[PDB]
This record gives structure tokens, sequence and C-alpha cells, in this order.
């Protein structure tokens, strides 16, 4: 096993194992946190929905994924228990995989060759060959594989230790219903000499009949497929509920923290729920991170599976497309957090700011002139020098709105004609006092950044 | 329970030092895993303390997902590879300003990682080709003062040198 291919088997293992633990962790929260809190009646139905939100929808979303990953591993388990009734020396190889690796080795083959199944799977059967092995006979086996036809030859093979033995070897393809070759069956009949006449004729019939049983006992069974990207590439586009969860999970964490401080009964109640040994000593709040942590760790896993998957591997075409779809999901979720917060801020402003003395009806949550959707940036208490009027400003990406504790103060100051504490608009010069130096830093840095963004975009 | 969060650039060794600390062994290349939220209990002066360990790996390039881990954080671990200078620059340019913004009352350590590669001849060769030199502790201790970090620590998840010490000093910083 090459170090590269060994890492691949390890990262594919990581994907499924961590998925098992993740789906289980989702179900733990529902069992010992969500359902108890729903009955506790310390939170209203709305308050519970503000915390766990579509947790249930995330579980069904990943179970469908988990079952798909399990079926693939189950194929090798159901097959092994089926081909266990055949106590003969045989291996099964996958031509569609690089260098035609052994995807299955019988128990009898391992006893004869003195090899373990872990030292064999994923390698070409050429390791059985040695010094006295007739290279001319070996090329007869190669041709039959390239020609996709059966063959039966006799050649010297060696064990793990080096014990010599003649091998009455029979090879035959395993075609599907469509007619294409998908697998190869290799039956070994160990001996001590090169069998001839009646001894050979009998042996040839035996191994050929053996291969016929293997082809039938393993037929109509969807064979173990050594790839995992095909599933991920088709399952990840359905991870939409993650966009919804993470966008609203922040309000939920702040809801619990609030309920925790202003109610000592609530804090102790939740802590007792976390005393479940299944929690490994972790609080409820940390479990909320797991859905966000899972999507961000999907590209990390897939990327490592991909970088240990060769170009000529049929999984490379899928893993590459899956990693693209995985990274899209994170971005959509990442932006989903930004969009939900933005809407929450703007809708709050829409029904709290009175717009009088204005020509057009100002809709905050709408489209700007050249920047698209309007974005809230900063807002804080602002005192006007030489007047000391209690003002309050809402900074956006396109303009600055000055209000008063909300009734509008003046005409909405656009940022394509604003300058940078001292803030300058065309001729008019505004002098505004900040509450602190750090807040004066926050305003200046954000106003200048938003102003320059407007200008450069307008200069196109 | 003390919540400790590990932050820093990608591939600086955040996940490894977490795994190597909790599992007492450096992650094999053939058996690689992620780091779920883990809790360990160490003994300092006869007093048991419980650490809440969080891994922010995979979030570095997502600005709205990163701060989700930040609430209720008791101590941060701002990480940089002593071999990677760009990870050392993002300390004062990104990570320390970011945790100061979200958690201004939360103390943080300056963690230099992968210190076992600082003497490695093969690694210095690659850094020499880009006119770069591995970050000496004297350099990093200067950044620790300038950014008002509690202190500076070095560790190798591979050698386990000063690995235990990092999380020990992390606890002491959260008891201030
Ligand atoms: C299913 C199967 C079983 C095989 N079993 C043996 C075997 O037992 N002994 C052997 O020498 N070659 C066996 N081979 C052939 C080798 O795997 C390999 O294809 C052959 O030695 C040609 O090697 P080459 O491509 O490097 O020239 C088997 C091939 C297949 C497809
Ligand atoms: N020599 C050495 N290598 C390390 C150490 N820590 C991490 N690495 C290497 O860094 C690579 C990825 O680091 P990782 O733990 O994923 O960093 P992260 O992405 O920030 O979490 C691994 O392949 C390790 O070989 C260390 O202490 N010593």
């Amino acid at each position: 096993l090459t170090p590269t291919e060994r890492k691949r088997q390890g990262y594919i293992h990581e994907l499924i194992v961590t998925e098992e633990n993740y789906v289980n962790d989702l179900q733990l929260v529902t069992e010992i946190f969500q359902k108890p809190l729903m009955e506790s009646e310390l939170l209203t139905e709305k308050e519970v929905a503000m915390i766990f939100v579509n947790w249930k929808e995330l579980i069904m979303c990943n179970i469908k994924l988990l079952k798909a990953l399990r079926v693939r591993k189950k194929m090798s388990g159901e097959l092994a228990t089926t081909l266990e009734r055949i106590e003969k020396n045989f291996v099964i190889t996958d031509p569609r995989l690089p260098d035609n690796p052994i995807i299955f080795a019988s128990d009898s083959f391992l006893q004869l060759t003195e090899y373990s199944r872990e030292e064999i799977l994923g390698r070409n059967c050429r390791f059985l060959q040695g010094p006295e092995t007739d290279r001319a006979t070996v090329r007869k086996i190669r041709d039959a594989i390239d020609n996709q036809t059966e063959v039966t030859v006799q050649l010297i093979n060696y064990t793990k230790s080096g014990k010599k033995f003649w091998n009455l070897f029979h090879l035959q393809p395993m075609r599907d219903q469509k007619g294409d070759v998908q697998y190869f069956i290799g039956v070994q009949l160990d001996g001590t000499e090169h069998v001839r006449d009646a001894a050979e004729r009998e042996g040839v019939m035996l191994i050929k009949k053996t291969a016929e049983n293997i082809d039938e006992a393993a037929k109509e069974l969807k064979m173990p497929v050594k790839m995992i990207g095909d599933i991920l590439s088709a399952q990840l586009p359905h991870m939409q509920p993650y966009i919804r969860f993470c966008s609203r999970q922040l309000n939920g964490a702040a809801l619990i923290q609030q309920k925790t401080d202003e109610a000592p009964d609530f804090k102790e109640f939740v802590k007792r729920l976390a005393m479940d040994p299944r929690c490994k000593g972790m609080p409820l709040s940390s479990f909320i991170l797991k859905p966000m942590q899972r999507v961000t760790r999907y590209p990390l896993i897939i990327k490592n599976i991909l970088e240990n998957t060769p170009e000529n591997h049929p999984d490379h075409s899928h893993l590459k497309h899956a990693l693209e779809k995985a990274e899209e999901l994170c971005s959509q979720v990442n932006e989903g957090v930004r969009e939900k917060e933005n809407s929450d801020r703007l809708e709050w402003i829409q029904a709290h700011v009175q717009c009088e003395g204005l020509s057009e009806q100002l809709v905050f949550n709408s489209v700007t002139n050249c920047l698209g959707p309007r974005k809230f940036l900063h807002s804080g208490k602002l005192y006007k020098a030489k007047s000391n009027k209690e003002l309050y400003g809402f900074l956006f990406n396109d303009f600055l709105l000055l209000t008063q504790i909300y009734k509008m103060y003046k005409t909405p100051i656009f940022l394509n004609e604003v300058l940078v504490f001292h803030i300058s608009h065309i001729d008019r010069v505004y002098t505004l006092r900040a509450e602190s130096i750090n807040e004066r830093t926050a305003w200046v840095q954000k106003i200048k950044a938003a102003s320059e963004l407007y200008i450069e975009t307008e200069k196109k | 329970t003390i919540k400790c969060v590990v932050v820093g650039d990608g591939a600086v060794g955040k996940t490894c030092l977490l795994i190597s600390y909790t599992t007492n062994k450096f992650p094999s290349e053939y058996v690689p895993t992620v780091f779920d939220n883990y809790a360990v209990t160490v003994m300092i002066g006869g007093e048991p303390y419980t650490l809440g360990l969080f891994d922010t790996a995979g979030q570095e390039d997502y600005d709205r997902l990163r701060p989700l881990s930040y609430p209720q954080t008791d101590v941060f671990l701002v990480c940089f590879s002593v071999v990677s200078p760009s990870s050392f620059e993002n300390v004062k340019e990104k990570w320390v300003p970011e945790i100061t913004h979200h958690c201004p009352k939360t103390p943080f350590l300056l963690v230099g990682t992968q210190i076992d590669l600082r003497d490695d001849p093969s690694t210095i060769e690659k850094l020499a080709k880009n006119k770069q030199k591995p970050i000496t502790p004297e350099t990093a201790e200067k950044l620790a003062r300038d950014l008002k970090a509690v202190k500076y620590v070095e560790c190798s998840a591979l050698t386990q040198r000063g690995l235990k010490n990092v999380f020990d000093e992390a606890i002491l910083a959260a008891l201030e």
C-alpha cells in the first residue's frame, strides 16, 4: 500500500465515522435537551423554536446521507458472508480501479498464501510471482485481462514466507447485464507439480466450476464500489437547512444566556441535563456549534480524500465536483448569516424611523443606486458640537442617516459626496463628538471605507 | 468548565495540538480525524480544572461562521506556525484584532506551533528560497507584549514539547 492510497482509506474512514458521531450527536440533543425543554414549560413554543429551530430538519437531512455511506460499506459485508460458503482459493479484482486491485480475498486464499486480508486488499495479485515463475505464462494472464476473456494456466506462485507451490490458476471476467466487464474472478488450485493428462483435466474442470459458483453466488448483488464522491456530489445540494439554522442560531445562544442569568432555576436545570455521561461533560451551548462545525469540516475531509485520489481514479471526477459543491454550501451558509442579520437590522429600522419632508418613500430594505441591496454597517450615539443635540446616526453602505431619539434630523447624507471627529459633505462641514476614542475610530474607519466603496463603484 | 478556543491560520497545526494533547499522541497520517468539542480535567496544585476545547479549523475563510464559536469564551489561543511567517503576520493583522473586537474581556495566549520544524534542515531550505527565516522566540515574545497578550508559549504536537504547558498556562490566564 502506497502512503498516498493508505491516507485515502483513512480519510474515507474519517468521513463515515465522524458522520456517525455527528448524526448521533444531533439525536442526543433532541432527546436530552430539546424534548425536556419543551415539556419544562420554562420556555414558550416560540422560545424553544428560537433555540433548536430546524434541528429536526437537519437530522433527516444527514440520516439520508448517513444511510448512503453505510450501504457502500455494507456491500463488502453482505458479500463476505455470502461467499463464505465457498471454501476455495479465490480473489476478486476491480478492473475499473487503478492497477486492478483485489477488492475481495477468500479465507482459503489467505490460509494458502499465508497473507492477511489487510496486507492484500488494494494490491495487484502479481505479488504471488517469484523467481521460478514463468514470465511467459504471466504474460498469458495479462493478455486475457486486456482481451477481457477467460484463461486457465499453470505457474509457480510464492507464499508470504516464500514457500513455493504450483498454481492451477483460472481467470474469468464478470460481465453485467449490459455486457461490460466489471470484475475478475481468480481461482487458485495449489499443488506440488505441473499436473498433466487426467490429473490436469480434472483440476481444470474443478477451478472453472468453482469460478462459475462465485459468479452466481455474487450475482444480482450491487458490488462494493470503492468510491465515496459519487454520493457526496449528489447529497450535498440538499443540505439547504444548514443555511437556515446558522443564520438564526445566534439569536438562540443569546436567548439561553439571557434565560441563564435572569433565572437561577433555569441554569441549574440545563446543567443537570448536561450531566448525562453521553455529553462527555459538554454544555448544551457547545452542541449548537456542531451543525456549523460539520459543514465547514466537509470541505476539509473531501479535500484530503481528493488529494489522495489519483487522476485516473473514477472517484476523482466525483470528489472534485463534490468539493466544489461542499465549498458552495459553506459560502451560502456564511452569507446566510450576514443576510439574516442584515434583514433583522433593516426591518428594525424600517418600523422605527419616521421619514418626513422627503420626496420619495424611503424603503430601507431595498436596492441602492449602484451597490445593489442596502447594507447596515454601524450605528451609535452622536453628539453635535456647538449644539449638543441628542442625535443618533444609522450608517449604511450607500448613505448616512441622522436621526433623533426615530425622527429624521436632516436630508439623508449620501457617501459618494461625503468626506472624513470631522465629517465633510460637499461645502457643509459637520463636527460630531464621539462617546469614546475607540468609537471615534469605529466611525471614521467605517465611514471612509463605505465612502471609498461607493466612489470606486460609481466610477464604473 | 473553562472554555478555551484555538484560532489561527490554516495548516498551522491547530487540530494536531488539540488531538496530541487530548490523546497524548500525535495524529498518524494514516488515521486522521477532526476535533469535536472535548473536555479534559487537569490537576494544578491539587485542584481539578475542566477545559472546554474548541477547534476553529475550517472556519478561517468564513467571517460570519467564525464568531459563532466566540461567545462565552474564557481564554483564546492565537496560533501561528514558527515556520510560516504569513501565519505570524496574520496574528496582529487578523486574529488578535478579531478576538479583541468580539471578546475584549477575554485573555489570550500567543502560541507558537510546529517548533520541531524550526531546526529541520529541509524546512529551512524551502524558507530560504523565499528569503524567509523561521520565527525565533525572541521575535514572537516581542509581539506578545505589543499586542498585550498574557504571555508567549511554544509547542510541538509531534514532540509534545511544551504541549502540556500551553494548556496549563491557558487555564492560569482564565483565572485572572
Ligand atoms: C482475479 C485475478 C486473480 C489473479 N491471481 C493471480 C495469481 O494467483 N497468481 C499470479 O501469478 N497472478 C494472478 N493474477 C494476475 C496478476 O494479477 C497480473 O494481472 C499478472 O501477473 C500480469 O501482471 P503485469 O500486468 O504486471 O504484467 C490474477 C489476476 C486477476 C485479475
Ligand atoms: N512537525 C510538526 N508538524 C505539525 C505539527 N502540528 C501540525 N503539523 C502538520 O500540519 C499539518 C496540518 O496541520 P493542522 O493540525 O490540520 O492545522 P490546522 O488546519 O490549523 O488545524 C499536518 O499534516 C501535520 O503534519 C507539529 O507540532 N509538528
